[PDB]
């Protein structure tokens, strides 16, 4: 319950930087350049924080079980049950999903030891060999 | 204390996507 | 400690000042006398709230000099410890004797009687520290110290305090 | 009208973000009110409230799944994929970003040479805030005051405009802030005639 | 072969609930048919057996509530494996049954009985059927970025910068 | 304050200029810090409308990139709103600005709601939203009004989300 | 003045070098690395919220 909390208490702050940042765009007139930059770049950081939260916890958001009240009444909140209880994405990000697959040509569940293996081992080298590269270069020049 | 709860950001009006297929017998 | 309380004040105005514009005048007398003061009886004098919401009162000319006093109520922000309180501060001076915290806008020493024997000083080390297993202390170094004793003098408060017992140091 | 149509989209748009996000909280926000009332309260909203006595998240325990080499692996390298994908974007929009800025950078250097090279030395300059603009613009100072001229009616002060039109350099009195034209220079060219 | 995900798999059956109806007595008979109902279950084997005989908080209130739901435990304790169980019942739209594999630890040093461990999340409400929340809350949060990056993208296209001036609209 | 000691100048229940008993109100650094630029630009804001009687920048003070951007705005502050004849105030300023756990203003409407969500006193509140402890014990031996008050795992959780709340320099 | 405005550029310049090794160690292993050994540190643990940090990256 402790990581739930703590997930909860995040997100609740996360969802109030967005309710702040949609009351300071909705009004008529757009406010300064600069004041924009801090808000978006505080959001997106809270942002990040939230994902990061949420990988670091995985286990004790998989052990939960969900289960409705028995005081909870479906007969009368039906609907409001499946609105919470239903979790597909929207289909323009499905759509874009199938779109990236079609154009990367990646699919996950026929791959094999054949040429695909050597393509995936002759791709690690030029990651580690640019990373090289680069320290040499920053270590040519002194910076301080 | 608390500075300001949440507003009520429901969207009822959201159609929701759930799959449905496995109907006929 | 930061806290908000009701305070009042007695201003004379001189009769020099005595024209249409006399609330300015006692504002900015307010204003320069009151911030930034030390009260015994309240701690220091940090802020004012509500400068537009100053209250006032009828003046009341002095028989013998004819300056008008006035009392002025307002709200306001101090700074005030108790015993036995613990307070985050920054080190400000290193000596043999123990060392000198700055909490807030006022000085909390300590003796070397009041820290654990396994802080060490270090002259040699520039600046002078104090060194131990675990924790360093220094300049620009974040230490908790619990206030014992607090002195009030008309202008400034000093305090003393010990950090003799466990969870104290550099955090 | 497109600044209009484009700011709609974004408003929309963000919207459509924050309804789904919304979910999140209300769903998460049941387990601290099932342990603790309270504190649980404040964070659900008024209609939740009424909906039902929020003590709707409890605790429950469920095994790990076994692994295999199966999922992981798959994962990993659609991963792999996604991430290729964002340097893709990654790319295509930093070189859009950097064409742009490029364009428009050349530009800004082509009006900067044009004001570097058409720029003579003159008299005595100065930057002045504009009474209507409020910016700063360069100023001249061509009047006689410090000629020993008595005159104190005119500063003899000159804004320097940049024509946008033209590509060239115009000076604009003080006082004559009434003709708002290119006909100035007829309009306020004076002369003194004798006739005998 | 693309698979739509079990979890949001939903089953309708008009024709079953049109002939019998909904009621606790026939819920695990509705559930038999779905493909959920897995054949390999000692379910199953309990319902052949029975077959061929007649040929030839509220986990306490439910339990002494119904007799079948006894014969349930009786016929169920003897075999060991994926078994269908009942969580909970309220009456007349919402029932909820309770997915657990037991492996009867009979050996010695253990004195706790046949172990319980949870597989699944069933839901029967009405006459439809639902089948993880992180899941759902990744993908909202995604989906709003994606949002985000649009909207910021867009709002970067409007952005018109001038050195004299800084960056305006 | 120890055993919370606080005294008739610094009672709980404050009677204010109208008579009605108020809540003690205690500030960390940086809700203290917060109230008094708040104040000093308004303050600021209040004079310049005056200047314009008689006779779009502000938004840059609040805002701030840095830490050293942040100290030369209050600088600037200090100077075009207090005079330069209190020294203290310049003090209390910087060591404000130098420890401040949180600069943004949601993020310390967060520690409140999060440290007074429990409904501890006053003086703790403020304590923990000054002190960043790593252990409960720790803070439970450096305050010792939290013993026998709050349960450790409480204690624990607020402060591991409190470090986390803390806003990267 | 003219001291503040050469730190400023030195932080400019800091900057733009930091900035520049994160973006290449981003883009260069942005294809995720998976080692069995526990000395390696790469977390891939929510599927798509990596592209969210992708994209936070490239933002940034």
């Amino acid at each position: 319950g402790q990581a739930l909390d703590a997930v909860r208490m995040r997100l609740a702050q996360l969802t109030h930087s967005l309710r702040r940042i949609r009351d300071e765009m909705s009004k008529a007139e757009l406010p300064q350049w600069y004041t924009l930059q801090s808000q978006l770049n505080v959001t997106l950081s809270q942002l990040v924080s939230v994902t990061s939260t949420l990988q670091h916890f995985q286990e004790t958001l998989d052990s939960t079980v969900v289960y409705p009240l028995p005081k909870f009444p479906t007969t009368s909140h039906e609907s409001l049950v499946t609105t919470l209880l239903r979790k597909k994405n929207i289909p323009e990000v499905d759509e874009w999903m199938k779109y990236v697959r079609e154009t990367s040509g990646v699919t996950t569940a026929l791959l094999k030891d054949e040429e695909i293996e050597k393509l995936l081992q002759q791709d690690r080298e030029i990651t580690n060999w640019a990373r090289t590269t680069f320290r040499n270069e920053y270590g040519k020049h002194d910076f301080k | 204390p608390s500075y300001s709860p949440t507003s009520p950001s429901y969207s009822p009006t959201s159609p929701s996507y759930s799959p449905t297929s496995p109907s006929y017998s | 400690m930061f806290f908000i309380k009701d305070l009042s004040l007695n201003i004379t105005l001189h009769p020099s000042f005595f024209g249409p514009r006399m609330k300015q005048y006692l504002k900015t007398k307010l204003l320069e006398e009151v911030e930034g003061s030390c009260t015994g009886k309240f701690g220091y004098i940090l802020c004012v709230l509500d400068y537009d919401n100053i209250d006032i009162q009828r003046g009341r000319i002095l028989p013998t000099d004819g300056s008008a006093e006035f009392n002025v109520k307002y709200r306001a922000v101090v700074f005030k410890p108790f015993k036995g309180e613990v307070v985050d501060g920054t080190v400000v001076s290193c000596s043999q004797h123990g060392f000198e915290v700055q909490v807030g806008p006022m000085k909390v020493f300590v003796t070397k009687h009041l820290m654990p024997q396994d802080l060490t000083f270090n002259a040699g080390s520039n600046p002078p520290s104090y060194q131990s297993s675990e924790d360093v202390i220094t300049i620009k170094s974040r230490i908790r110290v619990k206030i014992e004793g607090c002195i009030s003098q008309v202008s400034s408060i000093h305090a003393i305090g010990s950090i003799k017992e466990d969870y104290l140091g550099a955090i | 009208e497109q600044f209009v149509k484009r700011r709609r989209d974004m408003l929309e748009h963000i919207n459509l973000a924050m309804n789904e996000s919304s979910l999140a909280l209300e769903f998460v926000s049941l387990l601290l009110s099932s342990v603790k009332e309270s504190t649980g309260m404040s964070s659900m909203s008024p209609f939740l409230r009424k909906v039902v006595k929020p003590s709707s998240l409890n605790s429950d325990k469920i095994p790990y799944v076994a692994p295999t080499k199966k999922e992981y692996i798959e994962l990993d390298i659609l991963n792999k994929g996604w991430k290729l994908q964002s340097l893709n974007e990654s790319k295509d929009l930093l070189r859009a970003s950097f064409n742009k800025l490029s364009s428009i950078l050349q530009n800004e250097h082509d009006y900067w040479n044009k004001i570097m090279q058409s720029i003579s030395n003159k008299d005595v300059i100065f930057k002045i805030r504009d009474r209507t603009s409020g910016q700063k613009l360069l100023a001249i100072k061509y009047g006689y005051e410090d000629s020993g001229s008595t005159y104190k009616h005119d500063r003899g002060i000159a804004n320097i405009r940049n024509n946008i039109e033209s590509q060239n350099l115009d000076l604009i009195p003080h006082s004559s802030s009434v003709f708002k034209g290119t006909d100035f220079v007829h309009s306020v060219k004076k002369f003194l005639r004798v006739r005998i | 072969m693309n698979v739509t995900p079990l979890d949001e798999l939903q089953w309708k059956s008009p024709e079953w609930i049109q002939v019998f109806g909904l009621r606790t007595e026939n819920v695990l008979d509705y559930f038999a048919e779905s493909p959920f109902f897995d054949k390999t279950s000692n379910n199953q084997v309990i319902k052949m057996q029975r077959q061929f005989s007649q040929l030839n908080p509220a986990r306490r209130q439910i339990l002494f509530k119904y007799p079948m739901y006894m014969q349930l435990e009786e016929e169920l304790m003897k075999l060991d494996g994926t078994e269908y169980v009942l969580s909970s019942v309220r009456e007349p739209d919402f029932w909820v049954i309770r997915k657990q594999r037991r492996t009867n630890n009979s050996g010695v040093g253990s004195a706790k009985g046949p172990e319980i461990i949870p597989l699944q999340d069933y839901y029967i409400i009405g006459a439809n059927i639902y089948q993880t929340i992180f899941k759902i809350v990744q993908s909202r949060l995604m989906s709003t970025s994606y949002h985000l990056n649009s909207t910021l993208e867009s709002l970067y296209d409007l952005i018109e910068f001038q050195p004299s001036q800084g960056v305006h609209y | 304050a120890a055993t919370l000691q606080l005294g008739q100048e610094f009672q709980l229940k404050q009677i204010n200029h109208q008579g009605e008993e108020e809540e003690l109100i205690a500030l960390n650094l940086s809700e203290a810090r917060l109230v008094i630029k708040e104040a000093l630009v308004e303050r600021r804001r209040a004079f310049k409308r005056s200047q314009k009687k008689h006779k779009a920048d502000d938004d840059d003070f609040m805002h701030s990139e840095t830490r050293e951007k942040e100290l030369e705005s209050i600088d600037v502050l200090l100077e075009q709103t207090t005079g330069g004849n209190n020294k203290d105030l310049k003090n209390t300023m910087q060591y404000l600005t130098n420890f401040s756990r949180f600069r943004d203003q949601e993020t310390v409407g967060a520690v409140i709601q999060l440290l007074k969500s429990t409904g501890l006193h006053p003086f703790e509140v403020a304590q923990l939203g000054s002190l960043a402890c790593d252990t409960a014990d720790e803070a439970k031996t450096l305050i010792p009004s939290l013993n026998n008050k709050i349960s450790d795992d409480e204690l624990e959780r607020i402060l591991k989300e409190l470090s986390n709340l803390e806003t990267l320099y | 003045m003219s001291n503040q405005a050469l730190y400023e550029k030195l932080e400019q310049t800091r900057t733009i070098l930091s900035v520049k090794l994160a973006e290449l160690i981003n883009m260069t292993t942005i294809a995720d690395r998976n080692d069995d050994d526990e000395g390696s540190f790469a977390q891939e643990n929510s599927e798509l919220a990596v592209a969210t940090t992708s994209v936070m990256m490239v933002n940034n």
